């Protein structure tokens, strides 16, 4: 049935490199689904975070449908191994490294509905520059990205849109796997740029993260006014036994260098 | 290949709901079409209103907003205004380029409504003479702006008078062989036609 | 304590389509997926579908595709399911049904809903039709035929005769309800002693009367 | 389809240990059917008792648990309580999907049994003018709760046209029910006699008329 | 405020080529890619092109591909296009439409020039051939051919030349036609 | 089974001279998989009690493409989680207290994914906490007290104490 | 630039490389960029620190002569950080 | 069209291990572009920085045409995998 269904469709004359048809000669209308599934390691040194998340892309291949109709075949068959299908040639403008995870087997879903509408869903592994501004650094928020567009597709041939309904989802152990940081507000934008090689469609999410408090309290603001309440109890002693007062001083000031560095 | 249509022209008060529609030749307006609305005042004064995915321009009113009503490209004025009055011009794009429509002439009313006064010329003799007849049907009076005429023809671009009613002129030309008729207007309303 | 309070009772003509809703208490909403069974008068209980209220994702039973379409509004806790193209066969009562796992699909049912009553009928408003039912012990009863909307009221001899009498649930025979209402006394007591059955049926204003006579 | 198949109703005293079962049509009750138990309690009192791997609702009470005796889902309520006569479905998961059980009516026993008093009325003169026939079978006084009710005319059973309602407790705790048949007009001149016949606990109550 | 002033009108002859410009202000310049939009009398408004400031990327119209060349020179903030091998076709006016968004293609338009109103012509000054036209209150015509009710209408383009009437209801009727460029007045008598 | 870690980070089969893999096929068509695998799984941590802590950590299991109509994990009947003998003997910080073996199926946007759950739990050692944080500043503490028996009149010699004891403590919290 | 917190890319150039190699004479680009060390950080954490460290060193030639102990402790403690900061 | 073009110009006698012919003999020139995305990672001890940009070459290859003067045929043709390029 299924691996008949997957026959029926190569035994023709079906070229996975060429660009799916369209009825008014438009472009190839790609919805994308973005879970992330981890936000960790961001740096605020090299200015980047690593985030673990599941792409879905969904697109409309004519030449794929099997059912049309259907009502009386399955609804989508799995597209098992050693069957090309073109598949939108996306990439992660700002990403610095990437991952794709096949352990035991590759990490990845393609379905094909009857309707020749095509899911693709594969789990990655990103680590995004993200341009961090440390004005108010104790007390700041960031807002980090991950840009998806096509590399060699146009706006003729290829275009990005957000699934209609919660285009960005979040599993529900994210924020505990973020100690240090709470995401408050998420986005998703378009980015689409005009290049010297032409216009590219561009999707943009955007997470946006407070920096936990209580740490620095505890770490910075509550043991330096502990260091300058000490530096007063020098006011108390006699003007005579300056010593002690200098002791004070001076250790107190000497320790503050240190906590800062 | 691809057309853009719009009404060639709406009515409407100040303080009511008017809808301009943007429809497109090859299918339904989607929203890889980026349907973009553009305003012109009087002396070609163009400016952005509505656009791109779900954005707008800076300033824009908002009263005007956008949607997709049926399977083409609306521009609502919620609470049209007096200033509001002028030429609308959508665009849909294509693929790789733009295409705008003909545009809709919205009026907001200020004036009570008048019937276009018609007057067909037949040609001269010294045109017959020149071996080319021309024939002229002059329209005066009327409001709002917006008249169509229906007879080689060439029908000037309404402007308004000294009493602020619009008016324009007709051109439909022949030869003098050719030679050897009526003119209609239809006004939001009644057909004025004369032989 | 967890609770489920479900809309209520709901009547509409076939064609039309109507929401009901299932307004979760007592626990982190968005942990448990919620579940909706249909118990209709025809056959048994049915699984119509399931959705993750923190996922907003969903699984149906294929006879339910298209049927019913669930939903989840997270601000306000509660788990709201669409019918489409309504018909007699969608006349039913409708349950909400928890999962037992936190944040997790464990596959067993923890608590339900009161239910929700469905009634698809395009039906009008008509009074009762009442009919006598005569044949030691004798029994008499009465037969109200082709009412709708429910419910009815019977009482005997206008309230007297309160001893062993029995009034039935109601059945959808012609697309109009239909109950009958039995009593038991004595025989010298009829034809001997007069008796008769009052019917009352509120959604028309019809309280008619009808003798037992042999 | 796929089909579950449970016991119509089963009996057990306060105290003692009974069992229902859930049989799968399509072969033995398999771990990866997860078979479900849901009780009903009367007005529409639904709450679930097993389920899952081997997990159960919160609160429900020890005496209550579940097996997979022979190749079918088993319920076992060892020191069965006054409070736990009720309806039981059980529901079985294949591939993507629930399908419940016809329920078992469980009585606890806290009367003695009583046969039911049918009475069988002919359809009155009066709505025969409507050119219809209703033939009423009023069932009532009968404990457990549970009765079949067949309708046979001339010899021959009845296929079509009857309606049994459910048995429903009346004031002296036992239950009552009634059937009825639909005729046209013509029919009842057409057939002479007709007879409404009820099963309760094995013995059966025939009441007849011509 | 932002702002985008043009060059001035243009009377060119066919077979020339020649710039006109768009001078921005207001804004951060290489921020915002630049549409180029043409208005003709004789169809509706077409998309010429855009140019991103920063990239000095292009992309044309297949109508206008070799017709039009877009630059920009960023030191003065302006965008230019030019026009080749102009006709009789190319006399319109053009527009220059700033995109929406900042430093990314939002395709939406903010704002647009004045214009600039090119005439691509081959014609010498012609005398206006005046021809009289005629049917309470009866309304003459007064026909100018190539070059209390004072109607005036506007002036049309018939054959590489223009052509107005004029009404004029009343209850000796002339008409006076005078051209400046040409230096010819004429008289046309309305009779019956 | 094209089974993956939902909870993996990094991942690593063993392939040296030869892949790390066992498979079996029974005459009655059952088969046997096995495979080594290394991996860096996530496990959020709660310090609220840090020093005398414990955590739950966990490797989840289950299938990417196919549903619960396709594919069902299930774990082994009997001893689904088995440690190896030198495991607790390369884990010094810590004590492997207590392991648990669970289902985590769940209800995605693309259908109903079977998966399995194996929790292990990780008592912290306390002995290191015991002499690199409680008793050194219990020392600390107590010498921040020997000045008290100071002569009141030497106050040079009570402040360095005092302030000495502190700093240090505020050293080793660092 | 916005990705490049602690420089500064002031000047680009585009050069040819191109060399005579002992297997021939390979065509060869050079892309060059000038990154200038962004300076509030060592203003902050080196020069700023130290002219408050020599300052301190100062305020000990306010204290009579004869208390050394004062003077000392001042003069060794600024110094020894010193050190430190330059390590 | 596309895959109909590719076609043509792969169904011949091409290689693509020969560099590309010229007119007088002379070399293949190789125009190139270069994209700066980011720089980062400034290393001062290891005396080296990381940056990651998009290169761009681009050099006449006569065997792959197939429109030369095109003006009925599209401009340029994506080149599909399977397809090999000298580069
Ligand atoms: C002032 C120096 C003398 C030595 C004084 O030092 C002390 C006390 C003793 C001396 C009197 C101690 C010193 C702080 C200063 C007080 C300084 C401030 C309260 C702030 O700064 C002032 C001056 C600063 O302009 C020097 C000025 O910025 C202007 C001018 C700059 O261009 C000339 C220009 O770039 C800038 C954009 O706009 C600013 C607005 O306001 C505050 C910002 C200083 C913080 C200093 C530090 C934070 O952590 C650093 C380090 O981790 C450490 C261990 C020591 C700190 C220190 O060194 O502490 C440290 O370096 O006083
Ligand atoms: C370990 O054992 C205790 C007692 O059985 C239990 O409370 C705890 O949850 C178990 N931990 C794990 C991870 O299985
Ligand atoms: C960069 O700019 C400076 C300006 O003085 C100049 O000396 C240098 O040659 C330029 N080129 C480089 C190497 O960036
Ligand atoms: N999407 C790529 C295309 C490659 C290129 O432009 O060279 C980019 O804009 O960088
Ligand atoms: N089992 C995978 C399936 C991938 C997908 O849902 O897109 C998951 O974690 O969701």
């Amino acid at each position: 049935s299924d691996s008949k269904i997957l026959a029926h469709l190569f035994t023709s004359g079906y070229d996975f490199r060429v660009r799916p048809p369209t009825d008014n000669g438009g472009p190839v209308v790609v919805s994308v689904n973005m879970l992330l599934r981890t936000i960790s390691k961001i740096d605020v040194v090299n200015m980047e975070y690593s985030a673990q998340l599941t792409l879905r892309e969904s697109w409309i291949d004519k030449r794929l449908s099997y059912g049309v109709k259907g009502d009386g075949q399955p609804d989508f068959v799995i597209l098992t191994v050693g069957h090309q299908i073109w598949m939108p040639d996306t990439f992660f403008p700002n990403e610095k490294q990437a991952y794709k995870h096949t352990i035991d087997k590759p990490n990845v879903l393609i379905r094909i509905h009857n309707d020749g509408t095509v899911l693709y869903s594969v789990r990655i592994s990103l680590v995004l520059s993200c341009p961090m501004y440390l004005q108010y650094y104790p007390m700041d928020v960031q807002q980090c990205s991950i840009d998806l567009a096509s590399y060699a597709y146009t706006t003729k041939d290829i275009e990005y849109l957000w699934k209609e309904h919660s285009p960005l989802q979040l599993k529900v152990g994210l924020s505990s796997s973020l100690p240090s940081f709470q995401l408050t507000n998420t986005s998703t934008t378009y980015c689409t740029s005009v290049t010297n090689t032409g216009i590219y469609s561009c999707l943009r999410t955007t997470i946006q993260l407070k920096r936990e408090f209580s740490f620095y309290l505890l770490q910075l603001y509550i043991p330096s006014c502990m260091l300058v309440i000490v530096s007063w109890v020098s006011f108390w002693f006699d003007r005579t036994a300056i010593p002690a007062r200098v002791t004070l001083g001076v250790t107190t000031l000497l320790t503050m260098t240190a906590q800062s560095a | 290949q691809a057309v853009v249509t719009q009404e060639s022209a709406l009515t409407t008060s100040p303080g009511e709901t008017v809808t301009l529609t943007c429809r497109s030749s090859t299918g339904a307006v989607t929203t890889i079409n980026f349907a973009n609305w553009v305003q012109e005042k009087p002396d070609h004064l163009f400016t952005g209103l509505i656009g791109g995915i779900n954005n707008r321009a800076p300033g824009v009113p908002a009263r005007f907003s956008g949607s997709l009503i049926g399977d083409k490209a609306a521009l609502t004025i919620t609470g049209a205004q007096t200033e509001d009055e002028a030429i609308y011009f959508c665009a849909l794009w294509y693929s790789n380029h733009w295409v705008f429509g003909g545009g809709t002439k919205l009026t907001v009313l200020g004036q009570p409504k008048s019937s276009p006064s018609v007057t067909l010329f037949p040609p001269s003799s010294e045109e017959l003479e020149t071996n080319k007849a021309t024939l002229v049907c002059t329209i005066t009076d009327f409001y709002p702006g917006v008249v169509t005429v229906d007879w080689g023809m060439e029908t000037t671009q309404p402007s308004k008078q000294s009493n602020n009613k619009y008016m324009a002129s007709s051109y439909l030309t022949l030869t003098a062989r050719a030679w050897e008729y009526s003119c209609q207007v239809t006004h939001e309303g009644h057909t004025v036609e004369k032989s | 304590e967890v609770q489920l309070q479900q809309s209520g009772p709901e009547l509409v003509r076939p064609g039309a389509s109507m929401k009901i809703s299932c307004k979760a208490s007592g626990y982190s909403f968005t942990g448990y997926t919620m579940n909706w069974v249909k118990q209709s008068h025809g056959k048994n209980l049915e699984w119509i579908g399931l959705i993750n209220p923190y996922n907003g994702g969903t699984s149906y039973n294929q006879k339910f595709k298209g049927k019913a379409t669930l939903t989840v509004d997270k601000s306000s806790s509660t788990a709201y399911m669409e019918l489409l193209s309504l018909t007699s066969e969608d006349s039913a009562v409708y349950y909400c049904a928890r999962d037992g796992d936190y944040y997790r699909y464990g596959r067993y049912f923890d608590y339900w809903g009161q239910g929700t009553t469905l009634t698809v009928s395009s039906a009008k408003t008509t009074p009762p039709s009442v009919y006598p039912l005569a044949p030691s012990m004798v029994t008499l009863g009465c037969l109200v035929k082709g009412y709708f909307p429910e419910p009815v009221t019977v009482t005997w001899n206008s309230g007297s005769l309160s001893s062993g009498v029995h009034t039935f649930p109601a059945v959808l025979q012609s697309d109009l309800y239909t109950l009958s209402s039995s009593v038991t006394v004595p025989s010298s007591t009829w034809p001997s002693e007069t008796v008769t059955c009052n019917v009352a049926h509120p959604a028309s204003s019809t309280k008619v009367d009808k003798k037992i006579v042999p």
